[PDB]
């Protein structure tokens, strides 16, 4: 959809533009899931290839935590960049399609007249 | 059957009689709450809208 | 105690005992056996407690809610006013609820304590509740398990048509 | 006892055969008071709403609903 | 701790209140704004609920 | 006002002590079933007191004590109502029973459930009592359900006869197919009342009551053993003798009768309810009293009496005598 | 218990008429 | 024949190794130690301060408050002689209806 | 709601941490914990729901629901611990797994603001129902049962997918309390005729409603105890959740809807209470039943009247507290012969007293003793019903007479007669299922004494 947007400058993960947007925090949520399913990977790892699972690479299973907490933070900066984009850009034809956009006349309901339907 | 129902009144009164000595004693000692008139200015608590002091106590600490 | 005046109660007129047999009754007798032996410790007890109740006073308070603006004076699709209506109309449904209540333990009362004249004693009460509940009933029937403010709006708005329609094709 | 207890739940389907005695009787206990009782509340809902609607209905104190 | 087993799911309790509570405060929007409840504020308070 | 309803409800709480006491047991007793008379007696002459004073001024009350539940205008509460029926039916039930139950501490006693069985026995007063002070329709359907359930587990004693669960089992069938006309009776009373109180059924008197009279007709029918629904009182003998003695004469028998004597009022202006109970309760009277010239079994006999005498008071309340008709349920 | 101890298809053979009726315990002129 | 199969364990009695148990485990203490917290933490705790906590609830969902306030509400209708309930749940001035 | 989702997750830890001959106790005694922490969510108005946060909220309708599923869990814990003793741990835990994740996803179900997550939580429960009927299932039909389980749900609620992903382009939103003041009222088209159908079937195979219902007495019979407690006791009760909340988008179009579903319901109580008659499966007459009852929930939530709201949630956790404990006292017979025949095991009062007084008190209010909640939802459903139709009370008055029939047939069947000469391996009963038994039956007889707080939104 947006495909035309990202062609001007094509196969930047993050532009420049995105740097005006606030990065997650490293306490974010989302980048918490992500780190448990590095914990989990890390567990599957050692269950596959019968280790103790929570005590077989401690160094491994922090590998995996950190390895996915790492791609799944830019992960979340460009999907934020990308909502964002798509924000500005619902923004910036409103703002030079008025016509296409009236507004709207909000009548209260001592004018606006429902049908009533009695539930018996 | 009846080591059962033993255990069952034991370990129900052992938390009941505690309980209802405790309610007792609130209910005299402490004792329940007066309707009053707001004061003009004063702001009651949302806990201060009830009549029991155990409500007041539930309205207070957890909701 | 409550108020005389929402809970409305005739006085007494107990007829003076004039007995004329010899026979005592053990009415007399066993209503004071149990003044000296009941009524008495009873008193005694329920005065212990309001000596504990009187060594620490504190009150509690009736929440008063302030009107908010009706869904009537709320624009269509805007939540912010039309919640606050919404709940104001829950609240004042849910006091209507309970003044047909009282105006039923008012109707109870009057038949009970009017007895077998309660057909021609108790008028007034049953005409109180056949007004409260003749408004209850155009206010708030109907509506369904899912009522609200707009559906009430709704059922108030058709009865006003209705009656519009029914005062204008006769004249 | 076993046998029993297959043979009433079990056994059944694998023993069906649909031919015309189960096929009219499937359709007329089946579907048939379906039809009845529906024909009979929508009658009578018919008539109670054209009663209540019209303002016959005696409805006096019914506010319970 | 001979026996830390039997605070996961309390403290589990005792945290996610926590989270509860840190929630209120990103719902905070219409504190002392609804037109029913706004009131001015009583003297050494900043908000009327938190 | 403080003598005669602290000992209506003394009636009932000292009634309920004893079940207390026998869920709340660790030991073997020391004759239970003579604290059980002993308790009963004791009920016997509080409840004289209420009835003595409501025979001095005709003094009635309701103690509508605890509030239940507010269905946004149905306030159900416990209440009950202390008028003629309660303060005559009440001293003539525990004088009963009292006599029962001290028939039953020797006919019962070579019975190792001996305890179990003054438990449901006074279980099953408990719930009569519930059923004839109730005020309002919920509360009587729970001592109709109650005296319904002890009914069962009264025929159904020796349950491993077979002949007793089946006797039970016809019972609750026959009752239930008269609970179905009780539930439209409480259904019509609150659509077209808004109430399940007698006071305001009363006092709003209603002129349409052909469909609840029907509804309270076909539940003493139900609970009366009227005909249609009559075979469940002669299976009821295959319990105890006392259990046919207590229940299955006098006491819970005459709670389809003691229903239809509660609406008096709205049975005294209905001719058409007073022209079908008079037929119902004349059939029943003949064909029953028919079926009692030829049997051979005394307790079977004395089933198809007391099946005929219900039906005598069907006919009592059908003529629109309906004192009359309590007047000879507590003779 | 096993497969041909519980209930089967209809017979139609006679023997396997006879096989029903060995396996309800009953004779073959009463099945 | 068939293949090689265990046969069928037979049913074990909890009450023969241990004529004290209560069910929950072969092991006495281990069984004895979940007896007394099922009978703690499912009586003494739920189900006591339980009742305790829904026996005292602050006003459930405030029906007491709607008694209180029709008390007054009717109070001041009786004797200012109003009606005790209108039949229009909104005012009349404040609602415009379609002209025909 | 997130004071309680942490809990149930810790669970996890709680069961895969603990020692060996702790796993039972541990769980059983942290999720009673959850449970008396359930309490809270009685902060309950009468005009506004107790509303959380943009992903959840708590009304009166899913409050009691969620105090009924995490009091469940304790209790599947005590039924399924002894039949599972001889289980390998790594499967005890996953048994354990399967259970606090099937809390796990009901919790965030009733309490889901916004009902695309409820569809993905309500049909996220398909998956531990399914691996705990498949994998821990006694007899050889627990596959074929659990593809029927699956494959109404799913089949029912594709089509609610799409449904509910329309209201989001078309209303703007699916959250309830939004859809609360922007509700549209639904003309009478096609259009709206299979709008309304695809909102509703997938609830009504969930209820389940009769014809709809093949999946039920396999599901239920072919699962384990504590899959039979979630199942009957929960997992039928989502439907009258989501019923109660769809029905909001559905005005006026319903009050012409729901005549042949009503007729489904009121002729399907009557044949399944029928059905019960005649089942030799014990545990097929209590999931016939279950189908019984909820077709009740199904009429009262189709009539839509106050009464009718009041008395299907009350009928719901009436009925989840009461069929549990059934299909508990079936499980304590049946790990005493080993067959659910009812037939087989007879007499049981001679030598199990107690156990029966248990059996005697779930028949009664099984068959809406009052002052039961049982009987408090089965009359408030009748009133409403009988406002709805005054014929309908026949329908109904004739099941309260069959509903009776089976409930002390059951008790007739098992407890009483003369004892079965051979079956020489009935074990006194344990501490464990008299306690099971009590648990189940205490919290039903004490909301008799408050029920106010089981009526739900609009009391
Ligand atoms: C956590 C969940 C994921 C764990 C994966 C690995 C689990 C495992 O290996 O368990 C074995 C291990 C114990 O076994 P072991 O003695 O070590 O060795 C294996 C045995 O020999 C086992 O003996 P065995 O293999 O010889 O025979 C028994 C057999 C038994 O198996 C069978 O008999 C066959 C199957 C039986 C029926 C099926 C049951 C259900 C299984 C699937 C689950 C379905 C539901 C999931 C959701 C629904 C959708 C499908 O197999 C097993 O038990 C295999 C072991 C694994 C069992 C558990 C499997 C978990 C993986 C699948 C679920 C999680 C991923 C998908 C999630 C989907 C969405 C939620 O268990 C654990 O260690 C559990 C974890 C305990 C500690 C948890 C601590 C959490 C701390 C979190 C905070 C710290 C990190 C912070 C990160 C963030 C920083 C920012
Ligand atoms: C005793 C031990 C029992 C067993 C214990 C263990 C039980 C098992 C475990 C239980 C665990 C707890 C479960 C949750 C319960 C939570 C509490 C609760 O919900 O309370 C609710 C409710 C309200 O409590 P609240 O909100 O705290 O108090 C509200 C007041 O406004 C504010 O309160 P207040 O300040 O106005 O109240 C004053 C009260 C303090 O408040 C309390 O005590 C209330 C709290 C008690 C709660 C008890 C709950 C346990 C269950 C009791 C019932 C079942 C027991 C077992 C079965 C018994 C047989 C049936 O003061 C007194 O008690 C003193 C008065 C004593 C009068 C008698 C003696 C007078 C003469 C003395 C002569 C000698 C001295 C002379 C000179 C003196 C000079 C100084 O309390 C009760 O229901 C109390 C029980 C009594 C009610 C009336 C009973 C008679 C009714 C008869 C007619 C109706 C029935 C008709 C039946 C018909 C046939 C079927
Ligand atoms: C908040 C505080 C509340 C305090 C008060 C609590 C109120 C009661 C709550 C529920 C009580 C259930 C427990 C007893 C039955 C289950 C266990 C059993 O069978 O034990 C036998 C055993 C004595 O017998 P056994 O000889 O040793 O062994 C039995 C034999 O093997 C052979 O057995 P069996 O068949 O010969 O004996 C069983 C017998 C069999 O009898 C029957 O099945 C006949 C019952 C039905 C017909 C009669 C009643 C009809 C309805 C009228 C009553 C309600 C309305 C009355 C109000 C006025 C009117 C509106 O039943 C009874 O004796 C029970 C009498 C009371 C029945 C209550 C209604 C249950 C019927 C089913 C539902 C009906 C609708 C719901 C009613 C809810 C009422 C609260 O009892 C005990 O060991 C009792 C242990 C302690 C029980 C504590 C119960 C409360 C626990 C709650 C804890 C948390 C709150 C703190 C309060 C604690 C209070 C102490
Ligand atoms: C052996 C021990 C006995 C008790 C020992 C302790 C007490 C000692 C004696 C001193 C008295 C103590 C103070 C007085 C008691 C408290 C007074 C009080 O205000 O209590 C609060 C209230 C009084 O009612 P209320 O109206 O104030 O509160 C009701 C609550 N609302 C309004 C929210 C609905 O409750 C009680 O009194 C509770 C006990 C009631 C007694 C009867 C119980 C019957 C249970 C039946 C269940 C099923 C019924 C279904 C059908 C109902 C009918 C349709
Ligand atoms: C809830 C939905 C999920 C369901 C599963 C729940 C699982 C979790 C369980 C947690 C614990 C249980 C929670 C529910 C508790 C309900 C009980 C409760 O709180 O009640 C409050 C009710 C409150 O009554 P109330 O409505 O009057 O309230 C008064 C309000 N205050 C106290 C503030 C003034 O408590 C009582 O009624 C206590 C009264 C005294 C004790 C009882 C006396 C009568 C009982 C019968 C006695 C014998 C009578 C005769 C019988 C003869 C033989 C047949
Ligand atoms: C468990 C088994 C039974 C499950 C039953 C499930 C429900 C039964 C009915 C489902 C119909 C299909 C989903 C409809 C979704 C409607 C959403 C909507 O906006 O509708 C309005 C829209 C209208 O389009 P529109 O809304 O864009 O139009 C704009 C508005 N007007 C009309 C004014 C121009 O409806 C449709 O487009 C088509 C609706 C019917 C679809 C028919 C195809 C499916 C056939 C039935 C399949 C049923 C399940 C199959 C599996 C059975 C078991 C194997
Ligand atoms: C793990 C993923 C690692 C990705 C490293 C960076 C790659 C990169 O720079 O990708 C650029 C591309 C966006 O570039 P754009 O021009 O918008 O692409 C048009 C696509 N039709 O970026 C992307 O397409 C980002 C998404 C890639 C996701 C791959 C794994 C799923
Ligand atoms: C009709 C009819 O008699 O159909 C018979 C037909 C099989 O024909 P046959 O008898 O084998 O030659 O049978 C068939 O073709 C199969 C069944 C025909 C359609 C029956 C539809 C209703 C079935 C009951 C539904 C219950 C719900
Ligand atoms: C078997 C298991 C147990 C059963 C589970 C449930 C199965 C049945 C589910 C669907 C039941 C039918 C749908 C509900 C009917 C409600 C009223 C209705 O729509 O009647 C059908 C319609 C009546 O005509 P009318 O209402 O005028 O149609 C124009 C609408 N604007 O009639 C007509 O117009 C004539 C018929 C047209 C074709 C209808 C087919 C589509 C609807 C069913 C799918």
């Amino acid at each position: 959809m947006m495909t035309g947007r990202q062609a001007r400058a094509p196969l930047q993960f993050l532009p420049d533009e995105a740097r005006s947007l606030p990065p997650p925090k490293l306490t974010d949520p989302r980048l918490a899931y992500i780190g448990f399913l590095g914990y989990c990977s890390g567990l599957i790892d050692n269950a596959i290839r019968r280790r103790p699972v929570l005590s077989a690479g401690l160094h491994r299973q922090f590998l995996y935590i950190t390895s996915f907490v790492f791609v799944g933070y830019y992960l979340l900066k460009r999907q934020d960049y990308m909502y964002a984009v798509r924000d500005h850009d619902m923004f910036s034809y409103i703002k030079s399609h008025p016509e296409d956009f009236p507004e709207k006349d909000k009548k209260t309901y001592r004018e606006v007249f429902e049908e009533f339907h009695p539930v018996r | 059957d009846k080591r059962f129902l033993k255990l069952l009144r034991f370990y129900i009164l052992l938390t009941g009689i505690p309980v209802v000595i405790g309610i007792t004693l609130i209910n005299v000692f402490i004792g329940e709450a007066e309707l009053a008139e707001i004061p003009e200015g004063y702001v009651p608590e949302h806990w201060e809208y009830f009549k029991h002091p155990i409500s007041r106590w539930i309205a207070r600490t957890f909701f | 105690s409550w108020d005389k005046d929402v809970y409305p109660e005739p006085p007494r007129r107990t007829p003076a005992p004039s007995p004329q047999t010899s026979l005592p009754n053990p009415i007399t007798y066993l209503t004071k056996a149990f003044d000296l032996l009941v009524d008495r410790p009873v008193t005694l007890v329920r005065e212990f407690i309001e000596r504990q109740h009187a060594k620490n006073k504190y009150y509690y308070y009736h929440r008063e809610f302030r009107r908010v603006p009706d869904i009537t004076e709320c624009h269509e699709k805007d939540v912010l006013c039309m919640f606050e209506a919404e709940m104001q109309w829950k609240r004042d449904y849910k006091v209507d609820q309970e003044i047909v209540n009282i105006i039923q333990e008012r109707l109870k009362a009057c038949q009970q304590r009017e007895g077998e004249s309660h057909r021609q004693n108790c008028a007034k009460e049953l005409q109180q509740f056949t007004q409260v509940v003749k408004a209850y009933q155009d206010r708030y029937h109907d509506l369904g398990a899912h009522y609200s403010a707009r559906k009430c709006l709704a059922k108030q708005k058709q009865r006003m048509l209705a009656e519009r329609k029914a005062t204008k094709e006769a004249a | 006892l076993i046998r029993w207890t297959c043979a009433r739940s079990a056994n059944v389907y694998p023993n069906f055969r649909p031919n015309t005695k189960t096929s009219l009787l499937g359709a007329l206990f089946g579907i048939g008071p379906l039809i009845f009782w529906y024909y009979v509340f929508k009658t009578d809902r018919d008539r109670k709403e054209k009663l209540i609607q019209e303002g016959k209905l005696d409805r006096t104190f019914n506010i319970s609903y | 701790r001979d026996h830390w087993i039997h605070v996961l799911v309390p403290v589990g309790f005792v945290f996610g209140y926590y989270l509860d509570r840190k929630n209120d405060e990103k719902l905070a929007a219409f504190r002392n704004k609804s037109l029913l409840y706004k009131r001015e504020l009583k003297p050494q308070e900043e908000v009327t609920w938190k | 006002m403080n003598l005669f309803s602290s000992l209506t409800l003394v009636t009932l709480i000292l009634l309920t002590m004893p079940i207390a006491a026998i869920n709340f047991n660790t030991h073997k007793f020391t004759n239970y079933p003579l604290y059980v008379k002993t308790t009963i007696s004791c009920a016997f002459i509080t409840s004289m007191i209420p009835t003595m004073m409501f025979i001095h001024t005709g003094q009635e009350m309701i103690i509508s004590n605890w509030h239940w539940l507010t269905i946004q205008t149905l306030k159900l509460s416990l209440s009950f109502k202390m008028d003629f029926f309660s303060m005559m039916f009440v001293p003539v039930a525990l004088f009963v029973t009292w006599s029962i139950m001290e028939f039953s501490m020797w006919y019962m006693h070579s019975d190792p459930n001996i305890n179990q069985f003054f438990k449901y026995l006074l279980l099953f007063l408990i719930t009569m009592l519930i059923l004839v002070t109730a005020n309002n329709l919920f509360q009587l359907f729970i001592g109709w359900e109650g005296v319904g359930i002890m009914s069962f587990l009264l025929i159904g004693w020796w349950y491993g006869r077979t002949d007793a669960n089946t006797a039970a089992l016809q019972a609750i069938l026959y009752n239930r197919i008269g609970d179905i006309g009780f539930i439209l009776a409480m259904a019509w009373f609150l659509i077209n009342l808004n109430t399940w109180d007698l006071q305001q059924i009363f006092m709003l008197n209603p002129n349409d009551s052909n469909l609840p009279l029907m509804g309270l007709i076909l539940a003493a029918t139900g609970k009366s053993a009227q005909f249609g629904l009559h075979p469940w009182l002669p299976s009821a003998m295959e319990g105890p003798t006392p259990v046919s003695a207590l229940l299955h004469s006098s006491t819970m028998v005459v709670a389809g009768i003691f229903l239809l004597i509660r609406f008096y009022p709205l049975t005294e202006n209905n001719k058409f309810g007073q022209s079908i109970m008079l037929c119902l309760g004349a059939m029943t009277t003949l064909f029953t009293a028919m079926c009692a010239l030829t049997q051979n079994d005394i307790k079977k006999i004395i089933a198809f009496s007391t099946s005929s005498q219900l039906g005598l008071m069907m006919v009592t309340i059908g003529i629109n005598q309906p004192h009359l008709a309590f007047l000879h349920i507590c003779t | 218990i096993t497969k041909d101890m519980l209930p089967g298809p209809y017979p139609k053979t006679p023997e396997e008429r006879a096989a029903a009726a060995k396996k309800y315990n009953m004779r073959v002129e009463d099945y | 024949l068939r293949w090689q199969e265990d046969p069928e364990p037979e049913d074990e009695n909890l009450y023969e190794k241990n004529p004290d148990s209560h069910g929950y485990d072969k092991d006495p203490a281990v069984d004895v130690w979940n007896m007394r917290v099922v009978f703690f933490f499912g009586f003494s705790i739920v189900l006591v301060l339980g009742s305790t906590f829904v026996a005292y609830l602050p006003d459930y969902r405030m029906q007491e408050w709607a008694r209180r306030e029709a008390e007054r509400l009717v109070k001041y209708r009786e004797a200012h002689g109003l009606p005790l309930m209108e039949s229009n749940c909104f005012d009349p001035s404040k609602i415009q209806l379609p002209e025909d | 709601m997130l004071k309680y989702i942490i809990p149930t997750m810790m669970l996890m830890p709680l069961t895969w941490l603990s020692k060996n001959s702790m796993i039972w106790i541990n769980t059983t005694l942290h999720s009673l914990l959850i449970s008396l922490t359930s309490l809270l969510l009685l902060n309950q108005f009468g005009d506004n729901s107790l509303n959380f946060s943009l992903t959840f909220f708590s009304d009166s309708l899913s409050t009691p629901l969620l105090i009924l599923t995490m009091w469940l869990l304790p209790l599947m814990l005590m039924a399924s611990q002894h039949h599972l003793s001889k289980e390998n741990l790594a499967r005890k835990k996953l048994f354990i797994s399967m259970l606090i994740l099937l809390q796990l996803f009901l919790i965030m179900t009733f309490t889901a603001t916004e009902l695309i997550f409820f569809y993905i939580m309500f049909e996220a429960t398909l998956v531990p129902t399914l691996i705990i009927i498949t994998r821990w299932g006694n007899q050889t039909e627990r596959l074929n049962a659990g593809l029927y389980f699956l494959f109404y749900t799913l089949a029912g609620s594709l089509p609610l997918l799409v449904a509910l992903i329309y209201i989001q382009n078309t209303m703007g939103s699916l959250n309830f309390l939004i859809l609360q003041y922007w509700v549209q009222p639904m003309p009478n088209s096609w259009s709206n005729t299979f709008m309304w159908l695809a909102c509703m079937m997938a609830f009504m195979v969930k209820m389940p409603l009769y014809g709809l219902h093949l999946w039920l007495p396999k599901a239920h019979v072919e699962a384990p105890i504590a899959g039979s407690m979630v199942l009957a006791a929960i997992l039928l009760k989502l439907g009258g959740y989501g019923m109660m909340r769809i029905t909001l988008l559905l005005n006026p179009i319903t009050d012409f809807m729901a005549y042949p579903f009503i007729m489904l319901s009121l002729w399907g109580m009557i044949m399944t209470s029928s059905i019960c008659l005649r089942q030799t499966d014990l545990k097929s007459l209590i999931a016939y039943s279950s189908v019984s009852h909820m077709a009740l929930v199904i009429v009262a939530i189709l009539i839509q009247t106050p009464w009718s709201y009041m008395g299907a949630t009350a009928l719901m956790i009436a009925h989840g507290l009461t069929s549990s404990m059934l299909f508990c006292l079936a499980n304590s017979n049946y790990e005493r012969v080993h067959s659910r025949t009812m037939i087989l095991a007879r007499g049981l009062q001679t030598l199990l007293p107690l156990m029966a007084a248990w059996w005697l008190l779930a028949s009664l209010t099984n068959l809406a003793l009052p002052p039961s909640i049982n009987l408090i939802g089965e009359l408030f459903v009748v009133m409403s019903t009988f406002s709805w139709s005054n014929i309908t009370i026949i329908l109904m008055g004739l099941n309260m007479v069959i509903t009776a029939l089976y409930s002390l047939y059951m008790l007739i069947t098992t407890q009483r007669g003369k004892h079965t000469h051979h079956i020489n391996n009935i074990l006194p009963s344990f501490t464990r299922e008299n306690a099971l038994m009590s648990l189940h039956m205490l919290p039903l007889l004490l909301l008799s004494l408050n029920p106010k707080i089981i009526l739900g939104p609009l009391y």
